[PDB]
């Protein structure tokens, strides 16, 4: 085929490798594989370094220094592959060489010690855990530093607010009340902001004309003149009013804590901190917060900037302090790394208070290695954090574009120390800022809106998490082709022009020109224009990048359009989509779908199974290809090989492809054949009818994969085996059971049938009478044993395709507490596409499969050929997403002239050029006919007669001119294939590329009739087999109620869930043939009564005359 | 008190706040018994004092919790009563119907409003008994039980069950239910035509009704075993019999989208 | 959808008691096996893969069948509660 | 048989509260491990709150329906299956009182 | 005097009705003391025992009605035939 | 002390278990295996024994606690029954 | 108002 | 659900709410806070006034 | 019946409701550049003038379909019960012009585009405030409803 791409804005510079925000972060954050000579001390190096010098002196004796020398890992228990066929996480060794002093004789230094291990990143992104790819979440949070907020209640006046991170580090706020009292609430209550301001020598004479002489607030500082008169006595006073019992002369006691080492610090010397500090107020502040020691003397580099801002707040015009809570110049990201360091340090913590008891319990001098250090802490909160984490969850991998978004999403919700769950409104909202650093559409839908985003395709953190994003640079006419990555802060700082603004080279083209001042669209001048947008692309995330015609798409919509492809089920005859929006191979490329070559070279074995490369170096390696594997998901991956024998291969280009990964690029669907138009009631809603010539070239077919498990549970009644023994009726169930056990690989295995046996004891304690004297009738010597059997769930399940046993002598697995051995049985299906099925384009007309119909009878072109899909119209008027019709008359051009497209966002194809590619179309269309030798069907020129009338065509002109105008618009005639009889009036047809969407088990169409039910309640529950039950709501209940349906309600409330006594006569009754049994009661009331009764709390019902009446029949009654 | 994953057990924190109260109270006897010193007559009769709480209701005055692994509220009483926790709301929240099945719903164009079609498979488990019992009555199974073990495995119907099937089903309906039941409308009661597949054919006209387009929405079948219920369901709740808004005069089944775009 | 569900809808004082009625008649109309029925020799209930309705198809689809035909009665208090059961039990045979 | 037509919540006298006891609670003993029995007079109990097993007995003395309505000697366990076990129930007769912290609060 | 619709329920006769609340501790405490009888009115109280709804066809107007064929219709005046003392 | 009732024969003993489990944890790093604790132990110490004798030293996991995506469904509903039919 | 204060106060 | 005159025993209650509650999700129509007003709304529109009342 | 791109048609009177609206916006910036209006004038000047303008062409566009094409599919859809809010044909034929802030007050510049031709950028991600400020209150009146719906049968069912 051929590729015309559109529209032209030269885009500067490549897409960034769209993992960075993972994979790059991670590793700074655990530098592994650079020594420690190397010149980087964050994440880990700076919590360690942080976390060791342990200079615990005197409470006895002791005096024991220990410091860190050289972390390092080296080799991880198991392989990555290995990590997910059993069941464990996928570590990495991790110790450093320790050493301590004696203020005596001996400075033993015990190196490697291995206090537990750390989880690994993937080359693709995610860790792995117990089998289960994951993913950690990317989370915002309020920028340290400071900010001065509208007073809450005050109409009057603004407070202030110091905030530091760790939580350790003092939540501090600012606020005055003139008649008398100021306020600064630190911890908690008030005090004089002098109080602490004499702390540090600030006496009020400097302070009240050095400082805010230009502020008449100085009389709110000046007050309390009695304790502005001693220097180092404020340090007690003050510590005075606090309140624990302590002793008023611990020296340099807890404003140590206001200093340096653990609370108010933030990660590295630079700008962990001062970024905020400094830029916004101030100009420096030496060590990271208040910090110092070495002198007694306590400077404060803090808090006489924040008054001298808040005095400079609250009046005049600095400039306009106010702050944007919500301004991304003021929330910050934390990557997957700072997540990791700190609940890395909350280790160190219970470690280091673990080890300080061990200081006073050793004997002598036997005591650097373990009988100081344990593993035990570090390794259950390290784990503890990718185990549960809040912030951490499976990997949504139907698809690599999946994997991909997901890796790179940003949520809110996290620590607990940062945003919660009742808040949001504006917190929601999408920002003057979002604009290139998130998008503006990604975001879910629901109770989490907003608090959940996916960031921009251009978009990276720095340095220190503020979302930055490519901005170029222009001179006077002149626009630079360098860019410069721009903070949200630093960006208000200019005029900064749109990206679709007409050019001459390097000069813009029109005397006025958009661009946007700080969140402001404004029509500027060239000579103002200072920066300029790289391309739209980094405006939207990514996702929404590979959606068509996104411009002519309510927003609204793109949503689900930009969702709909995340459900796109890998299907086996993957497929590139007739129009590209340019992304297609940057996806696949950069997500790891399909296999590329490292460098030049040739080709020795291209297997289904390994691709070996024959580099031009002498070298040649061979590549695995994991076939047929299962995802979490389900959706299966495999990666079939491209490349040919002893090919001359050219670096980077594939070898093979990937689940979505067509010829390298994505593919999430199957270009097909549409005719939107309204059928008999077919497509009524949101339905869609197809032509199962769609099933007959197995096009919309996927291939899906399920693991069934069970255990030999060491039950104190008798082992549980494995055996191929069931004990009752034939042994045409065991037919597939070949192998002793186990099931046979490739055995069609439908519902109900035994995809492993087992064999467990009968009754809790005892055989049973009634059946006593049966089984003796027949052969007393009957196996006494129960058919605890692993069978197919009703539903459906495919053919064996591989097991795995774990008997005894288990190789290095982990079988839990009574866990004797595990089976597992996968079974794969190729799940064909039939109705109740769900398809969509990546504009959102998201349609559920409604009709299957043959060839023979639907809409057919004049020359034989059938469409696919039948689409209804009026799903497109109100979903403001015309995009959708313009990628179908391209589309069109795109099959009579053989050849792809690709239509860049906002920059792409317009109306006329595609109005010139449909011409060009019509005549490989018309212009065979012409030479083919025939004319005009008695009914196109039939349809023509309407055709004007409708308005389409130019009264008078020539049948065969006539048609080209209409095929322009992108409508041809087509003919009903029931009939013979044309459907009266043009309609339009074309290429529209629909993916399929992955079924949920909610879709298992589930049905019960009768199950398990709860211990406790009674109410019922499903399990492995039996559906559980239907949960009648309230709503439910008064629909009920609202009707006449009187019984109907207490038929929920009772037979089918509450009543022991009811549902069992009920069974019965109906197999026999009566109407069921009048309901008892619920148990949900008899639990109340009890219940209530528990309470010295009587509840006796009662009759006509206040007599009792007994609702637990007789069985109440004493003895 | 139950028995878990091997050695683990499991027991209402109920238990544990009752052993409390009854340890102390015993303590109490014991102590005033031999001698008694005041101070330490009244402290555990303090002590007990709280425990009596205790049981009856947890926080009115003080938490107690398990010993450390979780700082939780040993669930007292009103707290299950109340449903101080949710409880109350799963409680009305309705419980679980025996008779449930729950899939995708898609037009059933030529349908009429009179009927309804659900996939036999569902149909089957649905008013299995019911089923049972004609197995019986027809040749193709001897006994209950029998019959039981014919339809436990799909490879093992004959393909005489599904005239079985069709047979109990004449006459008989059933009921569909929306996601949010916000009317009477909200639940709607047709005789289902056996279908196939694994989806739920819903007539065009009461899609009104029951807020529900087709992309993926998915409808609740209810099986009404009373003879009086079904008899009442098929009476005052059989979808054409609604056709008009219980809310206002305009009608509620009236000619929609497509439909409306012909005529 | 229902044969004449509006002039079975008018033979009552409200739409309830129909049902009721319908109901109480059905459960009777197997209580007491098939033969208590109120009309049977010609044109009456049917079913198809063989004639079969004729004898045990719907409980109410007759009650409903008979009910609407003017031949069946019923009232607010018209014969005494347990000498019902009796004579029923005693002139129509089918167990 | 009698159609229950109202209901009625009121306070639960010593004597009303005893009633409704089929024992008195004396110990802190759940289930000791050796055996998944109830222990002595504890929580859990055949003799208090109801049988364990079915119609079966504590120790076997009795194992049928016939035996209905009659209790054993050696143990003591009247008997309809589990489900009585779940409706009965039993008190704690203390030393000196407490009130219900619903009416204090 | 005018109440607000929910202070308008939560203060109704029957407790059953006024404890499917979030308060059900003050409506029961009140309810005891009281010896209050629930005449089950409502129909939500009406739900929670397991009754028959008051309303639909659980109204007593029609709970409870009769039928019967004109050739029984007849048998039960021989049932009234038979009284004559011989 | 426990809700189930264990002999101070059995406690003597499990803290000594609970305490090799330390002593095990201090050396090797794998932490061991019911041979290690058990030879460790002593005489009678088998490998069936440790293993049985923790599952007891367990602790009743709360019939009510906070299940699968953790919101409002409580655990005991996830529990079956037996003696009923 | 929280008993184990009062208890050791009283013994005091 | 016909048009004749109500039915006696019927859910007149119930059916009311309901009526009244499902319409419900289509209502509201703004307000906020311009650009600094002296001044202060009066139309409350919407569900939220419903409540009100 | 169907819908392709030229069925969402655009009135000549568009450029000139536009256009024509664009001096009489110019002359307002003048009556501000003086010192005549005030800044908060300056602005209800204008959404007064488009907010016209916009309600305007949504006549023209009706207009151009009832008299020279009334059997259009859009069209058809719109006037007959079908599927069509005129709010709707405006945004695709004649323009979506005055989406808001995620304050409240709404922006000064319209989005002259309409979904027929290229709905711009900056146009674009200016209309996306509406986005969520649209998804949240939703989110709210479907919980508050359902909330007051409980109230009502609980004051009710009896
Ligand atoms: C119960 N309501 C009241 O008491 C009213 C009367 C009063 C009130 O106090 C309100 C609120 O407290 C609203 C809180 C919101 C919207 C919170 C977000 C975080 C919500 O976000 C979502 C995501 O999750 C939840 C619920 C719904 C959400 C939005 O979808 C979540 C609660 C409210 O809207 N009111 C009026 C109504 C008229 C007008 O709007 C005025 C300004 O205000
Ligand atoms: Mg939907
Ligand atoms: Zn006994």
């Amino acid at each position: 085929m051929e590729i015309k791409r559109f529209g032209r804005i030269r885009e500067v510079i490549p897409l960034p490798p769209l993992t960075e925000i993972q994979v790059e972060s991670y590793r700074r954050a655990l530098q592994a594989d650079v020594p420690p000579e190397k010149r980087e001390n964050v994440g880990i190096q700076a919590a360690f370094r942080e976390t060791f010098p342990i200079e615990e002196e005197d409470k006895g004796k002791g005096g024991l220094v220990l410091d860190f020398l050289e972390y390092r890992l080296g080799e991880p228990p198991f392989p990555q592959d290995e990590c997910r066929e059993k069941d464990l996480t996928y570590q990495a060794p991790l110790y450093a060489r320790l050493q301590l002093i004696h203020k005596d004789t001996g400075l033993i230094k015990e190196d490697e010690v291995f206090l537990g291990h750390i989880p690994l990143m993937t080359e693709d992104g995610s860790f792995i855990i117990n089998g289960a790819d994951r993913v950690i979440v990317s989370q915002i949070h309020r920028s340290p530093g400071v900010y001065f907020t509208p007073d809450p209640a005050r109409p009057g006046r603004y407070i202030a607010s110091i905030i530091p991170l760790p939580k350790r580090g003092p939540w501090i706020d600012l606020e005055v009340e003139p008649n008398g009292v100021v306020s600064m609430k630190v911890n908690k209550r008030k005090f004089p902001l002098v109080l602490l301001l004499r702390v540090l020598g600030y006496d009020q004479e400097t302070l009240a004309r050095e400082l805010g002489a230009y502020g008449e607030l100085v009389q709110g500082l000046m007050d309390e003149s009695v304790f502005a008169m001693r220097p180092e006595e404020a340090l007690i006073r003050l510590f005075t009013l606090l309140r624990p019992g302590d002793p008023p002369k611990r020296d340099k006691a807890v404003a140590y804590v206001y200093g340096l080492i653990a609370d108010p610090r933030r990660y590295d010397l630079g700008e962990a901190g001062r970024y905020k500090a400094e830029e916004k107020l101030g100009i420096r502040l030496s060590g990271r917060t208040l910090a110092r020691f070495e002198d007694g003397e306590f400077k404060d580099e803090v808090f006489l900037p924040t008054l001298r801002y808040l005095f400079a707040l609250t009046a005049g015009v600095p400039g306009h302090e106010v702050d944007d809570i919500d301004h991304l110049g003021n929330r910050r990201i934390r990557t997957v790394g700072e997540l990791m360091t700190d609940q890395f340090r909350v280790g160190l913590a219970r470690l280091a208070r673990g080890v300080r008891e061990r200081m006073l319990m050793g004997s002598e001098d036997s005591l650097t290695p373990a009988k100081l250090v344990n593993s035990r802490p570090l390794e259950a909160a390290i784990r503890e954090f990718f185990s549960r984490s809040q912030l951490s969850q499976f990997k949504d991998e139907t698809n690599p574009l999946s994997s991909l978004r997901h890796k790179r999403r940003i949520s809110a919700l996290g620590p607990g120390g940062l945003t919660r769950e009742r808040a949001g409104f504006d917190v929601r909202d999408v920002h003057r800022t979002h604009y290139g650093r998130i998008c503006p559409v990604e975001t879910p839908e629901g109770a989490n809106i907003g608090l959940i985003t996916s960031l921009a395709a251009y978009a990276r953190v720095d340095e220190l998490g503020f979302i930055r994003t490519p901005y170029r640079r222009v001179v006077g006419g002149v626009v630079t082709d360098e860019v410069v990555y721009m903070t949200a802060t630093e960006e208000d700082r200019y005029t900064i022009a749109q990206a679709n603004t007409p050019l001459e080279g390097n000069r813009i083209a029109a005397e006025r020109v958009v661009a946007r001042r700080k969140g402001e669209p404004v029509i500027v001048s060239p000579e103002e224009v200072e920066f300029m947008d790289v391309s739209p692309k980094q405006v939207f995330s990514v996702n929404t990048n590979l959606i068509p015609f996104l411009e002519h798409d309510d927003a609204n919509r793109a949503l689900m359009g930009s969702n709909m492809q995340t459900q796109a089920v890998p299907l086996i005859r993957a497929q590139a989509p007739v129009v590209m929006t340019g992304l297609e191979e940057r996806v696949v490329r950069d997500s790891l779908a399909a296999l590329y070559a490292e460098e030049d070279g040739e080709v020795a074995k291209v297997d289904g199974n390994r691709i070996v490369v024959r580099y031009e170096d002498g070298r040649l390696v061979e590549y695995p290809l994991r076939r047929f594997y299962r995802s979490n998901q389900g959706t299966a991956l495999d990666q079939r090989p491209r490349v040919v024998v002893g090919q001359r291969v050219r670096k980077g280009d594939l070898l093979a492809d990937g689940p979505a990964s067509e010829n390298g690029f994505l593919a999430l669907g199957q270009n097909v054949l549409v005719a939107i138009m309204p059928f008999d009631g077919y497509n009524f809603e949101d339905a869609i009818v197809i032509s199962e010539e769609l099933l007959k070239r197995d096009f919309y077919t996927s291939i899906h994969i399920e693991r069934y498990e069970i255990e030999a549970r060491d039950t104190k009644l008798g082992p549980e085996r494995i055996t191929r023994d069931i004990p009752h009726l034939s042994e045409a169930a065991l037919r597939d059971l070949d192998e002793e056990g186990v099931v046979r690989i490739g055995a069609e295995v439908k519902p109900g049938d035994i995809l492993v046996g087992r064999t467990s004891f009968k009754g809790e304690s005892e055989p049973t009478p009634e059946e006593r004297l049966l089984r003796s009738i027949f052969g007393e010597k009957a196996r006494d044993v129960k058919d605890t059997s692993l069978r197919v769930p009703p539903g459906e399940g495919g053919i064996v395709v591989r097991t795995v046993r774990l008997r005894r002598g288990d190789p290095g697995v982990e079988l839990k507490p009574g866990v004797r051995e595990v089976v597992r049985v996968y079974v794969a299906q190729k799940r064909k596409l039939q109705v109740g099925d769900k398809l969509a384009n990546r504009h959102g007309n998201k349609g559920v499969v409604a009709k299957i119909l043959p060839v023979e009878d639907m809409p057919h072109l004049p020359d034989g050929t059938p469409v696919d899909v039948i689409l209804n119209p009026l799903g497109v008027p109100s979903r403001m997403n015309l995009g959708q019709i313009l990628e179908t008359h391209l589309g069109l051009a795109g099959y009579f002239l053989g050849q792809r497209y690709i239509s860049p966002i906002f920059d792409g194809a317009k109306e006329p050029e595609i109005k010139e590619l449909l011409a060009q179309a019509f005549e490989v269309y018309f212009g065979k006919r012409k030479g083919e030798g025939f004319g005009v069907d008695k009914r196109e020129v039939e349809v023509l007669r309407r055709a004007e009338k409708l308005g389409l065509v130019t009264p008078g002109k020539t049948p065969e001119e006539q048609l080209k105008e209409l095929f322009l618009q992108g409508k041809v005639v087509l003919y009903d294939g029931r009939t013979g009889e044309p459907i009266e009036g043009p309609i339009v047809v074309g290429q529209m590329f629909i993916m399929k969407l992955y079924h949920m088990v909610e879709d298992k169409m589930h049905a019960r009739s009768t199950g398990p039910y709860s211990l406790i309640t009674q109410q019922p529950l499903g399990g492995k087999a039996q559906f559980g039950g239907q949960r009648f709501g309230e709503m439910e209940v008064w629909a009920l109620e609202a009707y006449g349906a009187a019984h109907t309600l207490q038929e929920m409330l009772t037979l089918k869930s509450d009543d022991i006594e009811g549902r069992n006569a009920a069974y019965e009754a109906i197999i026999k043939g009566e109407d069921v049994p009048e309901p008892s009661v619920p148990e949900s009331f008899r639990v109340l009564v009890k219940e209530l009764q528990a309470l010295a709390l009587d509840v006796q019902t009662l009759d006509e005359k206040d007599n009792p009446v007994d609702i637990f029949e007789g069985l109440a009654s004493k003895r | 008190m139950v028995q878990v994953d091997g050695g683990r057990f499991a027991t209402s924190d109920l238990n544990d706040l009752y052993r409390r109260l009854i340890n102390r109270n015993n303590r109490l006897k014991k102590l005033l018994a031999q001698g008694a010193p005041e101070i330490i007559i009244r402290n555990e009769k303090r002590m007990l004092q709280e425990a009596v709480d205790a049981l009856l209701d947890n926080g009115r005055r003080g938490a107690p919790v398990t010993n450390p692994g979780s700082d939780r509220p040993l669930r007292s009483l009103t707290d299950i009563l109340s449903g101080k926790q949710g409880r109350f709301r799963q409680n009305l929240l309705g419980k679980r119907v025996d008779y449930s099945g729950r899939s995708v719903i898609v037009v059933g164009p030529q349908l009429k409003l009179h009927q309804c079609g659900l996939p036999k498979r569902m149909a089957l488990e649905l008013f299995k008994p019911f089923l049972l019992k004609k197995m019986e009555e027809k040749g193709i199974a001897p006994n209950v039980k029998a019959a039981r073990r014919m339809l436990e495995r799909q490879r093992d119907i004959k393909d005489e069950v599904w005239d079985a099937l069709e047979e109990v089903i004449h006459g008989k309906v059933v009921l569909l239910n929306r996601a949010p039941t916000l009317h009477r409308l909200g639940i709607q009661a047709f005789q289902p035509v056996l279908v196939e597949g694994q989806s739920i054919q819903l007539h065009p006209l009461v899609c009104e009704a029951f807020n529900a387009d087709f992309d993926g929405d998915q409808m609740a079948v209810h099986v009404p075993l009373s003879s009086f219920a079904q008899a009442e369901a098929r009476i005052q709740m059989l979808s054409a019999h609604n056709l008009l808004s219980p809310a206002s005069g305009e009608p509620l089944a009236k000619p929609s989208r497509d439909i409306i775009l012909g005529l | 959808a229902e044969p004449g569900i509006d002039k079975l809808f008018g033979m009552v004082d409200s739409k309830y008691r129909l049902t009721v009625v319908v109901a109480k008649r059905a459960q009777q109309l197997l209580r007491h096996g098939f033969k208590n029925t109120v009309l049977e020799p010609e044109e009456r209930p049917k079913m198809q893969t063989l004639e079969g309705l004729f004898d045990d198809p719907n409980a109410e689809t007759w009650a409903m069948k008979e009910l609407l035909t003017g031949r069946l009665v019923f009232g607010e208090n018209l014969v005494p509660e347990d000498r019902l059961q009796k004579e029923m039990e005693r002139i129509y045979p089918g167990e | 048989k009698k159609e229950v037509r109202k209901v009625r919540i009121a306070l639960a006298s010593p004597e009303k509260i005893r009633s409704w006891s089929y024992g008195e609670v004396e110990k802190p003993e759940t289930i000791n491990y050796r055996t998944l029995k109830p222990e002595r007079d504890g929580l859990f109990d055949e003799r208090i709150f109801g049988p364990i097993k079915d119609y079966e007995c504590a120790c076997g003395k009795y194992k049928r329906q016939r035996f209905e309505g009659k209790v054993c000697e050696r143990c003591g366990v009247e008997v309809t299956k589990s489900i009585v076990r779940r409706y009965r129930m039993g008190h704690i007769e203390l030393a000196t009182p407490a009130a219900h912290i619903w009416f204090v609060k | 005097l005018l109440m607000g619709v929910t202070k308008s329920a939560l203060s109704t006769k029957s407790w059953l009705s006024a404890a499917s609340f979030q308060n059900t501790t003050h409506v029961l405490t009140e309810a005891a003391i009281a010896g209050k009888k629930d005449e089950l009115i409502g129909l939500k109280e009406n739900v929670i025992l397991g009754r028959l709804i008051p309303a639909g066809t659980g109204s007593d107007f029609v709970r409870f009605t009769q039928v019967v064929d004109q050739k029984t219709l007849k048998a039960i005046e021989e049932a009234r035939k038979e009284a004559v003392e011989a | 002390a426990r809700t189930i009732r264990i002999p101070v024969h059995m406690v003597e003993t499990i803290n000594k278990l609970s305490r090799t489990a330390r002593q095990l944890q201090q050396e090797l790093g794998r932490e061991p295996t019911y041979e290690e604790i058990a030879e460790a132990m002593g005489p009678g110490w088998d490998a069936k024994r440790v293993e049985e004798t923790l599952k007891i030293a367990q602790e009743p996991v709360s019939l009510e606690t906070p299940i699968g995506d953790e919101k409002d469904s409580f655990y005991g509903d996830f529990i079956p029954d037996e003696h009923l039919p | 108002k929280i008993s184990t204060s009062d208890p050791v106060r009283q013994y005091l | 659900s016909m048009a004749r005159p109500v039915s006696i025993g019927e859910a007149v209650g119930i059916v009311a709410a309901q009526s009244i509650g499902e319409p419900g999700t289509q209502l509201t129509m703004r307000t906020f806070h311009t650009g600094g007003v002296a001044g202060a709304a009066d139309i409350t529109q919407g569900l939220p006034r419903v409540i009100e009342l | 019946i169907t819908i392709g791109i030229d069925d969402a048609v655009i009135p000549e009177e568009k450029k000139q409701y536009l256009e024509e609206a664009d001096r009489k916006l110019l002359q307002i910036e003048q009556a501000y550049e003086m010192g005549f209006l005030t800044d908060r004038e300056r602005y209800d000047q204008i959404l007064q003038l488009w907010t016209e303008t916009t309600e305007k062409v949504t006549q023209a566009v009706f207009k151009n379909f009832e008299e020279n094409y009334p059997f259009n599919p859009l069209y058809v859809m719109a006037q007959s019960g079908a599927r069509g809010n005129p709010q709707q044909i405006r945004q695709l034929c004649g323009l979506r012009g005055l989406m808001q802030k995620p304050s409240g007050e709404t922006f000064e510049v319209p989005v002259r585009s309409s979904f027929r031709e290229g709905l711009t950028v900056l146009e674009y991600f200016i209309s996306s405030h509406g986005a969520r400020k649209g998804g949240a209150d939703t989110a709210l009146r479907t919980a508050d409803s359902g909330y007051l719906t409980r109230k009502l049968v609980d004051v009710t069912h009896e």
